Order: structure tokens, then C-alpha cells, then sequence
């Protein structure tokens, strides 16, 4: 089917993010506002709150785990970011502001539960930053723990949602520069317990077109990693651990050009067996793999 | 009459039944016969054969619909392990019936 | 110009520019494609995990799996 919701946004919608329990939704716009929608028994979605956030365009908005309350985050274009919490009820108030950035901020994404309450923000100067909150009941104190330099204009970031104790935390960073030269565009970082510093793990030398979106796949028992890359085409990679930074066996298991245009966004499902892609034509395609480890399309939606 | 020294037995040979049209019956009756003669591992194997060959596990004609029962670890691997076990005792009797029912 | 997210219950959200669906490029259209995990919650609610011997447990679990259309699971329980 196909529903319809009038967002009443004065400008373009730039991001949509569901909550942990699948009952609320948050949107961001270029009109410098963020709205929250809650569903009822009748199935309709109603705009509960709508407030101005920043001074410029807002790019992305993400959610936080419900165990820490009802907390949001928003990277916008005034070189800052904000963390809003609304246990205060029934409006949303600002608990902090991350000012340390010097260029336009592109993406903000939280971290899994098992590593606390952490935030990772990327900038247009090639710098990604990792924050932390020491006491989880005081969201007005954050610290700048780590700092990375990527030598490329960052455009998208993605974590690794694996919960096993045998996988170290990772973070992948993508670039969007369109220089005539041919250099890698996706770089993978890993965290080493002894050195307590993030170090470069591997790079994808086969990727030279600009990358616009990156997303991992929820593990739920698998022993290897699956990565999705949005480019002129749609590519899927597989990283297998081998028996300093850990080495992996990198393979490519998909190169699909059915959109015949640029791919903007990607996303996975809860279990990690279906992927969704968006193109310039305005159509969404879903992909799934059989027992051959061959990925076949399942549905075209418009 | 050195017959107890050989893996094969005459009475089992007389009492066994093999019917193509119905498979569950020609395994339950054989399980009863194996219990009657005195051997128990045959009873367990025949019970596993009853469970593992039902018409409910019929393979589909397309590869993007379901994972075939052959690659479930209780499918081809179980048969291979049982065949390997019974190829050591040189019990050709059980080998023939097993390799025919699963056909 | 577009944003996408996937939901818990199979719901999908998608927004795109008006052109891709003074100037007509200053707005966007928001859509929710209501596309199942009911085989998870229903089997989780009815499973016998303790309190009875193994034989009865396996039979109950096999019947529960059978009444839903999953036959390989039922055969696995019986074989166990």
C-alpha cells in the first residue's frame, strides 16, 4: 500500500528516523525545524511537537536508546550539533551544544548500548570526532575523547552494531570529493584496547566514484560483516576476520545498476536480510539473497 | 552354522518389506521387525528414516522460495555419517535398504 | 534530496523532491509504504522451555511449530 502524510514543512525534508520501539518518527527540514510524529490505534500519525533548532539547514537527525530516556541529536549547518531530551513533561529542551567543530557538520550517529552513551560527528574538513558522557544522569556534560583525520571531505558515517565480545568497535567513513584524480573513497577504522587509539584498518581501493551513504548490517549471530555502499551503482562487500589492526578478506558480492542513475540513500531491516535503495528516478528497490549467496531483487516501489 | 559371526541375518531378510507407493508404512513395519529380532540401533535408524523422509519436506521447484531439506544438517550429512558408520562393519544389508528408501 | 528509513514492523518511510516524483523545487512529499514478523511473537509466546520432561517438551514444541506452517522446524524437534 501507500499512505500519505502532509509534513507541512516549509522546505525540503532531509532525513527520517524511526525510534527503537517502532512507534514514533522524527524528521528534519531546511526550514530549520524538527518535528516528531506519534501513531495511535487508528493508524494515523500526528505531529506532536514542532520547534526551531538551529540557524541554518539541518541535515540529519538520529534517535537514542530508550534506556537513557527520550533523547535526540541533530547535525545542522552552523558548524554545531545539539542533544535534546524531553523527559521534561510535554516539550523538548536543549541539554548541550557541541561547538568544537570548525566547518560544516554533515552526519551525527549514536553508538550501541554496550559502549555507553557515545556520539560520533563528522565534518567537512576530514575530521571525525568521538564524544562521551561520564554520568548518564547528567546530559549537560560531554567530553571530546578521540579525534581522527581522514584527508577527505566526509559525507557519511556508520558504526558496527555487533554485540559480541570478540569484535572490536569499528567506524567507516566515506568521502564525496570529485577531483579528477583516482583515490580511495571509503576508509575503515578500528579501536585497539592496548593503545587506546583508533587506527586505520583497511581501505577499499576499488571504489573511486563518490560515495553518498554507508550502512552496516545487524549481526544477530553472524561471524562476518556485511557493508553497503551507495554510489553511481549499489555495491555490497563482505569482510571476514582472519585468525595491531586485524586483517580481513575483502570480497564484492553485488554490483547492481538497475536504477540507471545516482543512488542517494541506503538502509537495512531489523534482522539484516533485506536492503532498500533510493535513486534519482524516485523509485525504491528491495534486495535479498538466496542460498547461492546470489542477490535477487524482490520489489519495485514508487 | 557360523551365522552369528556375520553382520547379515536371514530372519531380517525374510521379514523386511519394501514398497514404493507408501514409504511411512514400509519403515514403521521394518522398525517393528527390527525390534522383534533383537537389534536396537536398527530401530533408532528406522525411526530417524521415518521422520526424515515425510512428504511434508517436498523440495520446491524454485531456488528463491525455500532452503532445500538436503542442505539442512539433518539431511545429507546424517545420511553420509550413517553410511560411513555402516561401511566399517560391512553390513551390506542395512546399506541396501537405506540407499533405496531415500531414493 | 531524499531520505529513507526502515521500521520494526516492516514499515518503510520515503521522502523525495516534488520534481523527482516561482519554482517547483522548494517542497517535498512524504510517504509511508505499509508493507511480517508475526511468526516470531506468536511462537515466542507459546514455547515450553522447562517444567516437563524432555519427551513432552519436544512434542509440544513440534506441534506449536507445525500449527504455523514451518515443517522443517517440527521435523527437527521430533528428531531431537
Amino acid at each position: 500500500v501507500a499512505r500519505s502524510i502532509a509534513a507541512d514543512h516549509k522546505d525540503l525534508i532531509h532525513d527520517v528516523s524511526f525510534d527503537f520501539h517502532g512507534r514514533r518518527m522524527a524528521t528534519c527540514s531546511s526550514d530549520q525545524s524538527v518535528k516528531v510524529w506519534d501513531k495511535s490505534e487508528s493508524g494515523d500519525w500526528h505531529c506532536t511537537a514542532s520547534w526551531k533548532t538551529h540557524s541554518g539547514s539541518v541535515w540529519r537527525v538520529t534517535w537514542a536508546h530508550p534506556e537513557f530516556g527520550q533523547v535526540l541529536a541533530s547535525c545542522s549547518f552552523d558548524r554545531t550539533a545539539a542533544v535534546w531530551e524531553e523527559i521534561v513533561g510535554s516539550h523538548w529542551v536543549k541539554r548541550t551544544t557541541l561547538v568544537d567543530s570548525r566547518t560544516s557538520v554533515t552526519d551525527v550517529k549514536f553508538a550501541p548500548k554496550h559502549m555507553g552513551l557515545m556520539l560520533a560527528t563528522c565534518s567537512a574538513d576530514g575530521i571525525v570526532r568521538i564524544y562521551e558522557a561520564p554520568d548518564v544522569m547528567n546530559l549537560s556534560q560531554w567530553s571530546l575523547q578521540h579525534e581522527i583525520s581522514c584527508k577527505l571531505s566526509c559525507s557519511c558515517i556508520s558504526w558496527n552494531p555487533s554485540s559480541s565480545r570478540a569484535h572490536s568497535p569499528m567506524i567507516a567513513v566515506g568521502s564525496d570529493d570529485s577531483s579528477p584524480n583516482a583515490m580511495a573513497k571509503v576508509q575503515i577504522f578500528e579501536y585497539n584496547e592496548n593503545t587506546r587509539k583508533y587506527a586505520k584498518a583497511e581501505t577499499l581501493m576499488t571504489v573511486t566514484d563518490p560515495v553518498h551513504d554507508i550502512a552496516f548490517a545487524p549481526n544477530l549471530g553472524r561471524s562476518f560483516h556485511i557493508l553497503a555502499i551507495a554510489t553511481k551503482d549499489v555495491r555490497i562487500f563482505t569482510l571476514k576476520p582472519v585468525r595491531g589492526p586485524t586483517k580481513f578478506e575483502i570480497h564484492i558480492v553485488a554490483q547492481f545498476d538497475n536504477h540507471n542513475s545516482q543512488v542517494w540513500r541506503v538502509s537495512w531491516n531489523i534482522t539484516g536480510t533485506v536492503l532498500a535503495s533510493s535513486g534519482d528516478d524516485g523509485c525504491v528497490r528491495l534486495w535479498k539473497a538466496n542460498y547461492m549467496d546470489n542477490w535477487k531483487c524482490t520489489g519495485i516501489l514508487k | 552354522d557360523i551365522a552369528c559371526l556375520l553382520p547379515v541375518h536371514k530372519s531380517l531378510g525374510e521379514l523386511y518389506i519394501l514398497n514404493v507407493n507408501d514409504i511411512q508404512e514400509t519403515c514403521q513395519k521394518n522398525a517393528a521387525s527390527a525390534l522383534l529380532v533383537g537389534r536396537k540401533d536398527l530401530v533408532q535408524v528406522w525411526s530417524l528414516a521415518t521422520v526424515a523422509t515425510d512428504l511434508c519436506l517436498g523440495p520446491k521447484s524454485d531456488p528463491d522460495l525455500e532452503t532445500p531439506w538436503a542442505r539442512h544438517p539433518f539431511g545429507r550429512q546424517l545420511l553420509e555419517s550413517l553410511l560411513a558408520h555402516y561401511c566399517r562393519l560391512r553390513d551390506v544389508q542395512t546399506l541396501a535398504m537405506l540407499c533405496s528408501v531415500f531414493e | 534530496p531524499e531520505g529513507l528509513c526502515y521500521g520494526l514492523f516492516g514499515d518503510l518511510a520515503f521522502a523525495a523532491k516534488e520534481s523527482l516524483v516561482f519554482a517547483g523545487l522548494a517542497s517535498s512529499a512524504l510517504s509511508v509504504f505499509e508493507t511480517g514478523m508475526r511468526w516470531f511473537v506468536d511462537t515466542a509466546e507459546r514455547y515450553a522451555l522447562a517444567g516437563r520432561p524432555l519427551a513432552e517438551l519436544c512434542d509440544h514444541n513440534a506441534k506449536v511449530a507445525r500449527e504455523l506452517g514451518r515443517n522443517q522446524v517440527a521435523q527437527t524437534w521430533t528428531m531431537l
